[PDB]
Formats: C-alpha cells, structure tokens, sequence
DNA sequence: CTAGCACGTG
DNA sequence: CACGTG
DNA sequence: TGCGAAATTCCATGACA
DNA sequence: ATTGTCATGGAATTTCGCA
DNA sequence: CTAGCACGTG
DNA sequence: CACGTG
DNA sequence: TGCGAAATTCCATGACA
DNA sequence: ATTGTCATGGAATTTCGCA
C-alpha cells in the first residue's frame, strides 16, 4: 500500500524520484544501475533479511550482498542491522572486532608488605615427591618467596605463610581466585592476622602479573640449571630464590633484597656503596629510592579500542566453552566501571560479577 | 671504624630443652647484630642438621657476613665449618664459659627468655604453634638506645603489627 | 704486568689517564665516581664475568651491575656479551626480543584447482560415528569441500578426495605435515595422478592458512547452527558446505561458487545479472574478475624485525619441550633463504630443514 | 529467449544392472544441460533413496534450477517430489517411451554408453573402480558444436588433465 | 589436534 | 615401542 | 557544483590453527 | 627442499539525490 | 594448571 | 558428584 | 666546546599465566 | 565487589676522555 503511491508518481522519504518504480508479475520493481531490483513492502522486509541471514549466519555487507541480489529498498543496512543485534546466534558465536582499552599500569605498592601476590607454579616433574612452587611477591620491592607443596591445598598456602608472616605481616594479599585462595578456610586465616584479602579478576592472570611474571625468570632459571641433567627442581628452589631476589632490574637498577633491606647481604658482588653511611643515613636514602623509583605510563589506546560505559550493553567470554559451542554468553548490562578495565556487570546466572573487559566484548549494533 | 650494619653479624644459640610442643624441643635462635632482628627456628634437637636446616632456609632470604656462638657441638662441628665456607660466612666464636654476644643481644635474648617463659606458664604445650608471634613481638618491641624497633631498622618501614 | 705500567704513569688503551689508579691489599684499585673498584687483570675477567653471570644466569646489563659493584675495566660489557653468547645454557633457555620479518602474501592461485588447500578438522563430539573432517579448500576461489571421516587417516583422505578428483585433478595440493599427508601412501596417490605435493613448514599453521581460516568459518557456522542443541554435526555438513561457498567475501564482492562457475546455482538470493549474457560472454568476465582480484600487500616491517641472511647463526624452537627444558635447540647455519619469511638450515640432528622464521631466533651476541 | 547457462537443467538417468563391481549394480547419470558436465555415481540401485543420497552429494557443491528425467520409479516418487520441493529444483519429466534430453545430452550418454562398454570388454568387474577416470574423459572430450570441453564451460580454465 | 588434572564448595 | 607432526 | 545522507569502503581485530 | 587469511562492524570515505 | 590423543614411519 | 577457577 | 668512543638508556618483544 | 610485568639485547641516546 505504501509502494501504491510511488506508483502515482507520489515522493516518500527514502525513494529517489529520478527513479522509474513500476510494477511486473505481481510484484513492484526499480530500474537501477545494479540491474532491476524487487522493492517488497515494509512487512516482508524483516523476513527477507532473516531469510539471507540464516543462510551462513553472515554478518553486515555479506548479508547486503545477498539481499541486493534481488530486492531494493530505502536504507536495507539498517533493516539489516536491526536483526543483526538480535540473532542469539550471532551475538553470542562471532567475535569482536574491538581491542580492550589500554592497560592499567597501577601504582607500585608504597612499602614493603603493603600487598603480596601469591601463586601457584605447577605441576611439575616430581622433585622429592613435591608438585608445586607456592611463590610469594612483595609488591614494592619484588623480593620474592619459594614454597615447594604437593598439591595447590588451602593447608600447604598456610603452612608456607605462616613461615614467611612470622618474618612480617602483610597488609595486603593479592592473587587469582585459585581454589586455596578462595576457601573460607584461607578468608578466615587472614581475618586472624588483619591481612585483607584482594583477589584478580577471574579468567585474567595479568592482574596477578607481578607474580605471573616472576613465574617467569623462576621458571627459566631453573631451566637453565637443569640443562643436560634430570629435573630435580626441589633441592634449587632456595638456590634460585636467593639468586633471583639479588639480581638487578636495569630499569630500576637495583635488586629486590636491596630494594626491601637497604643494603645487600653476603652475596656474591655485593654493593657496598652505603658503606660509609649509618644505617640512619642509609635507611633515609632507602626511603627516596623506592619513591623515586619508575613507573610505566599507560599505553596508548588501540586505534579501535572500546571503553566500557555504565549501561551499555556487553557479554562475558565463556570460560570453557565446549567443543562447537559459542563462546560468549548473552548480553548483560555495565552496572559499575571501577576503572577503564574493570566492571561490575550483571551475569548470566542473575549475580553481580567483577570482570576485566578483557573477558568483555561490547555487544555489536 | 666502620658503622655497623644489618646481615654484618649473625648471633646463635640454642634455647632447650623445652616441654614437647607437637614434636619440637628446641629452638635455634638467630639475632641480627645491628638492627636485633630475630629469627626463631624449632628444631627437634641443637644438632649441626638442624642448625644447618634451618640456616639453609634463612640464607636464603639473607646471608650474613659472620655468623658469632658459643661453642656448642652444635656449631663447632666440621660440617657446620664446611657449610659456613661453602657460602662466605666467617665463623667467630665466644670463649668458652664466657658469653660475648652485646648488649642489644644481650638484652635480646633475655628479652626472648622473659617472652618464652610466659608461654611455658600459660600454654604448657603450645609454644610451638606461638613462634611466629613471639618473633613477631621480638621483633615489633620498640629500643630504648635506638628510637627504632628492628622492622624499622631492618625494613626501614613502620610495622602493620607494632607492639 | 698490564696494570704494572698504569702504576709506572703510562698511558694504555681504554685506561683513562685523568683517574687514579693505586695498589692496596695486594690489588690494583682505582677512584671512581662510581666509588673505589678493582682492576682485575685480563686473565681474571673472563672468570668473574662468568662468577657473575652465573648467580642467575642474568643478561646483559643485569651481569653488569654484579662485577661494576667491585670490579672496573675498559669495555666491560664487550668482556660480558663475549661469554654471554657463549653460554649455552642461556643461548637455549633465554627467549627472543626481535620479531620475525612482515608476513608473505602469496600470489592467490591463478586459476581454480592451481593449488588445493587441505586439512584436518578434530577430534569433534562424536556424530554419526564421526569425529573429523577433511577440508579442501581451492587457492583461487576459496570453493571449499567437507568431508566427514573417522579417523586423520591416509585411507579416509585418498577415499575423499578420489571423490573430489572425480570433479576436476589440481596441479598442487598443499598442506601441514600431517602423518596421512607425509605418507608414502598419499605421495604415491599423488604421482599417479601427476600431483604435486607442497608441504607447509612445520609447526606453522598460518602456511595452511588458507584453510585454516576457512576452519573457522566452518566451526563458527556449525556453532550457531547448534545453539541450544545436541552437536551432532555430520548432517549439517553440506548445508553449512554449500552455505559458505556462496558466501559473500565483502573484499572482493564475489562468492567462491562464483569465483568457481562464474554464475550462481539454484541457491537462494541468487545473482542474475549475467542473465543477458551467452555463457561465452560470462566467461570471459569470470576470466577478468580472477585476475582483477585483490591482492593484500606485506605488511610493515615490526621496528625490531629480523630478516634471515645466509650463514647467519640462528636457532629453531624446540617444538614440545618438556616441562623446565630449554625452549630452543643449539644454535644452526642458515644455508638457503627461500624468502624473507622461509630458511633451508642444518637441524640439530644433522639434517637439512625448511623452517618459518616464525620458528627460528637469530642467535644473540 | 534467455541464453543457457549451467545449472539451468540437470539430466537423469540410471544405467543398469551392471556386474556387480564392489556392489555396486546402477550408476545414476547427472548431466549438465548447457556445459555437457556429467556427474557418475555409483549406486545399489536404483531407488529413490540411492538417488536422493547421490543428489545429496551433488547438491552440495550446486544446485540446478530444473531437473529432467525420464519416468522411472526412481524419479517419480512422491518423496523424491519431496526431495526437490524443498529445495526449490523444478522436475522436468520426458513422455513415457519418448526420451527428450536434448542433442548435447543425448550424444553425451551416447558417449558414456560407449564409455562403459570398453570397461565391461576391458575390465570385467573393476568398472566401479575406475568411474573417476570415466567422469574425467567425459567431462574432458572436446566438442564440435562447441570449441570447448565441459571443464572449461563449467569452470572457464584449460583442464590438467586433458583427453 | 583437545582433552585432561588439581582444588574447595554445595 | 618411540619419535615426529598435528 | 554544492550540500547532507546514504551507501560504500576501509581496516584493525580475532580466530583458525 | 616454501610463503597467512578473511568475516566482521564502526569509522572514514566516496557516492548519490537533488538543487 | 599441562597433560594427553591421533596418525604413519623405522 | 558437578561446577568454578587455575 | 668539539669530536669520537664508550657507556648508558631506551624499548619492543615475549613469557608468565 | 579491581587494575599487567619485567629481563632481554640491539639501537638510540647521553656521557666521557681528551684537546
Ligand atoms: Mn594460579
Ligand atoms: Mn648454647
Ligand atoms: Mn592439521
Ligand atoms: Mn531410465
Ligand atoms: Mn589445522
Ligand atoms: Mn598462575
Ligand atoms: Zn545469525
Ligand atoms: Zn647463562
């Protein structure tokens, strides 16, 4: 009824007039330089794209393609991408073409044991029937703790703490939501020593990085030492430890037993600079370098990166999704940005949940 | 002539034995000389193997350039000799029948003494448990002759548990 | 004896004269603004720099701060790198931080069946006593074949594409190096019907990525064709087979049935603007299209890329290496550059290799 | 009034019984009508199901606007009706004892006749084996009427492996 | 090529 | 049965 | 022969391994 | 003795409808 | 968190 | 025993 | 007050997950 | 209802030794 008037030469916002709309069997067509094109009513135009959709799930201009093979009609991309941002399937199976904002470079912690982080290496080749390498990162300084357990328990956590908070208390006890961190068991352990619990968001192990990435130079130093020989790892855990906790970081140029004592112990090329100094003149010197120290700026943001939006519309990566299953879950919606990578949104399961919006895409269209 | 500093003198003895806490009947005890830092470790008995053991697990956090005792067997064994070189750690020993520790450890092992004897009162058998705690405080006390109590002067930083 | 004349007022090579240089306690000192170091003979350095070195196996710089803690030389990182690449366990262990050269990007196949693409889907949830597919994807037009089998098998791939040959024979077929691709069986299959076998280098998919990429537009369909629904994907096989092979590629606004026949099928929303045309006609634009193509140009070089230069020393990447082995082998000799992207080396095991760069180090100092 | 093009009809036949090669007694004859392309495939017999499990095979790779048959049962079953209904395929049905395919098509099962027969002559029972290398040939024979073979109408490209 | 395993909670 | 490639 | 809207194109991002 | 690729959807850009 | 599995070759 | 996180 | 060499710093890359 | 990090080695840059 509404293409009856294009055929009495009447305008209607969107058809160009310069046009010729004619009708032929049954059905009204448009000349146009892409050949001759069917203009289907408005009620049939929610179909037709639903039906060239559905042929492979195809996304914008393939789904066009298809549809400008054969119908015309004013704006077809936005009758398009109306359904686009309704196909369950599609929203739920394709993938972003967003990168995340930038990182957060946070503060460095201001002293010793204002935070820790603690993970878990392992497994590993049984070493002296022990599994697993309970490491310990102070957060200032870097200085560095190794525990070797036999499982990644709530028990052997605590009887490896309680070692190391006998040498000091930490305010704070970072690390990833493994099953011995969030026990109520280990809750409970730090509410008798006042330590607060934080803990990462989930399914990112960059925010326990300061750990993660001692991981590393642990793990690759004990490579080293086990070269051409059998992997017995267990006997070279304190051997690392302190070979690790006493080697510089060129960007800060000094060590992290330096950084957490002020001067070195009686290890090989030991600095001997405060020498001279009282331990006074030298503990003050300790208190400008580790406020003087470096910190990275924030990187630039990706050409196409998204910031997520109190409200706006996202959905949360599936954490293992199974085999041919999509792998995100439905939309949900932004209820607190705690930062330009963190959120609190409302999940599949109707609970709040914190993630980092690296687990996030922004829901398309 | 030069001014002392942390990790410059590692002070030892043993302190047993005492009333079987889940298995542990003595305690080694290690004192930093300049800041009195303490270090308490329970070991079953004052041998070189628990000497060594416990050592191994402090000279892995931090190595000291002296490590001062008495002459106990427990310290004066060829081992304990073979295992202070292995790592530049010099060996100096008191005289015989003559403590010659100083006054901060002096102090502090009595302070440590004064600290284990309360527990031995009020929990017969739960010392064990209590080390960490009592290292704690040892280590949280404020000094009269130094305005500062070694998680200052070994840190350099106010304590999240002072006493 | 060297630093006998220092003492003797004379000048030498890389000892600056305006600094002091002295005898105490038995070794040749000197004033630094550093503070006071030691000068160590020329036969000491190579052993302290290794005492150094060795504590954590530590780089550059960070080897550095150990000896200039005590020791002072001209040139001291010269005496370091020297050993640095020689120490073979940190040669093998220590990872890369040049980036491989910019990506290929072959000519697309000129004609269809010039080049086949083929590989293996799976293990996949068992439907119809099925767990893999052979995809064949054709180089030119991207006109793709799904074959269901039971097993990667020799048997089950000849027994597929027997099928597909039937159609047409291709020039080339190329592919990882699979076990049922690097058979005798299949290379032998091939010689009888005058086909070439290209191989990929190994453990580099992106060489197959042709159909890998094609992989995933398959995964990503069967996906959202089973949204809600049990996975049994061997009777969606076709329907998603002949749904993507006319499937608009928006870069190049042709389907690859199209870039196939040159006309669309009875498929729905098909194309008819060669209608006018006589076959001929047809034809000869389909021979214009394939040329007239797209072609995505190398991309830039990264800032700290390396190119593969003959007889150059490199390494290639230990393909599964255990837990807390060196992730390299020792180091080889580049004997042929194919390209700037793919290198004939002499392998570990003292035989010729073809490898990606993308699996190779330059090794450092 | 509008020029032929491939896939505008595809043409059906079964050829059978023949010695069981491997099992197999029919082979169903697809046939493009414009290009001469032909399609072989091997079945038990010639049923519907049979047909339609061949067609399901063809049909993933194209799909023909019309396709013509004789009356055979196999062709015109209500399910195989059924089977083309849904997927848009019109079927074309030839007047009983009338053949009406079309000059190119009729040589063309000419040709594949004379084909088979110096199979059955040649290899008494390994024909089954060999219905890729017969699909080739006549999908690679020259034409008169047309300067071209089927392989370069369907696909526009000289073949490599040319006859 | 992708399946596992560990742990602690209802 | 181990190794390589996937 | 210019202006606003609409349609097309670009292209970084991610997944296939 | 070989080589990355392409569907995707906001944004950038080019084109179109009308004077 | 990292172990597996498949295949085809000596 | 299944689910979540690692 | 400048020039060449030597030492320092920068920084993209990769691995820890 | 929290957040990436750092050892690494060529290259870029700053500093040093000597006039
Ligand atoms: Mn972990
Ligand atoms: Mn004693
Ligand atoms: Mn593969
Ligand atoms: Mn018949
Ligand atoms: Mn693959
Ligand atoms: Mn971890
Ligand atoms: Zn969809
Ligand atoms: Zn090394």
């Amino acid at each position: 009824a509404e293409l009856d008037q294009l055929l009495q030469g009447h305008y209607i916002k969107g058809y160009p007039k310069q046009y010729t709309y004619f009708l032929e069997d049954g059905k009204v067509k448009v000349s146009r330089p892409e050949g001759v094109k069917i203009i289907p009513p408005q009620s049939d135009r929610q179909k037709i794209v639903l039906q060239a959709h559905n042929l492979a799930h195809t996304g914008r201009e393939a789904t066009l393609l298809k549809i400008a093979n054969l119908y015309w009609w004013p704006n077809m991309r936005k009758d398009v991408v109306k359904q686009l941002g309704r196909c369950q399937q599609c929203l739920i199976t394709n993938a972003s073409n967003k990168a995340s904002g930038p990182i957060l470079r946070p503060d460095r912690p201001q002293k010793p044991f204002d935070k820790f982080f603690i993970d878990y290496i392992g497994p590993l080749p049984p070493s002296q029937g022990y599994l697993y390498v309970l490491v310990v990162v102070d957060g200032m300084t870097g200085f560095t703790w190794l525990y070797p357990t036999k499982a990644p328990s709530t028990s052997a956590t605590v009887k490896s703490l309680n070692v190391l908070t006998s040498i000091a208390i930490p305010k704070v006890i970072h690390s990833d939501q493994g099953a011995a961190f969030t026990s109520s068991t280990f809750a409970e352990w730090a509410k008798e020593r006042g330590i607060h619990l934080e803990f990462s968001t989930p399914y990112h192990p960059q925010s326990s990085g300061k750990v993660e990435r001692k991981n590393s130079d642990i793990k690759r130093l004990l490579t080293k030492l086990l070269v051409g020989r059998p992997t017995k790892w267990y006997d070279l855990l304190p051997v690392v430890q302190l070979a690790l906790n006493n080697t510089y970081s060129p960007v800060l140029k000094y060590t992290p037993h330096q950084l957490l004592f002020g001067i070195d112990s009686n290890t090989p090329f030991a600095n001997q600079d405060t020498l001279d100094l009282t331990r006074e003149e030298e503990l003050s010197l300790l208190q400008e370098i580790r406020t003087s120290l470096y910190h990275p700026s924030t990187p630039p943001a990706s050409s196409r990166s998204w910031s997520p939006v109190v409200g706006q519309l996202v959905q949360e990566r599936v954490a293992r999704p199974a085999s041919l299953r999509p792998r995100w879950h439905k939309p949900s919606t932004v209820l607190k940005v705690l930062n330009p990578r963190t959120v609190v949104i409302l999940d599949h399961l109707g609970n709040n949940r914190t993630v980092s919006i690296d687990n996030l895409k922004p829901t398309s269209h | 002539d030069r001014p002392q500093k942390p990790f410059d003198k590692f002070f030892i003895d043993y302190i047993g034995p005492l009333p079987p806490s889940q298995g542990y009947l003595y305690v080694l005890v290690v004192v930093d000389g300049m800041t009195g830092f303490t270090w308490l470790y329970p070991t079953k008995a004052p041998s070189t193997s628990a000497t060594v053991k416990s050592l191994n697990v402090l000279t892995s956090i931090a190595i000291p350039k002296v490590i001062h005792s008495d002459q106990g067997a427990a310290f004066t064994s060829s081992t304990f000799a073979e295992w202070a070189k292995e790592r530049g750690i010099h060996l100096e020993f008191s005289t015989p029948y003559h403590p010659q520790s100083s006054g901060k450890v002096e102090r502090k092992n009595s302070d440590i003494k004064r600290l284990l004897t309360k527990l031995l009162v009020g929990r017969p058998t739960k010392w064990y448990d209590l080390l960490p705690v009592v290292q704690l405080a040892l280590n949280n006390t404020y000094s009269p002759v130094l305005k500062y109590t070694p998680h200052q002067l070994l840190f350099g930083i106010d304590s999240n548990t002072p006493f």
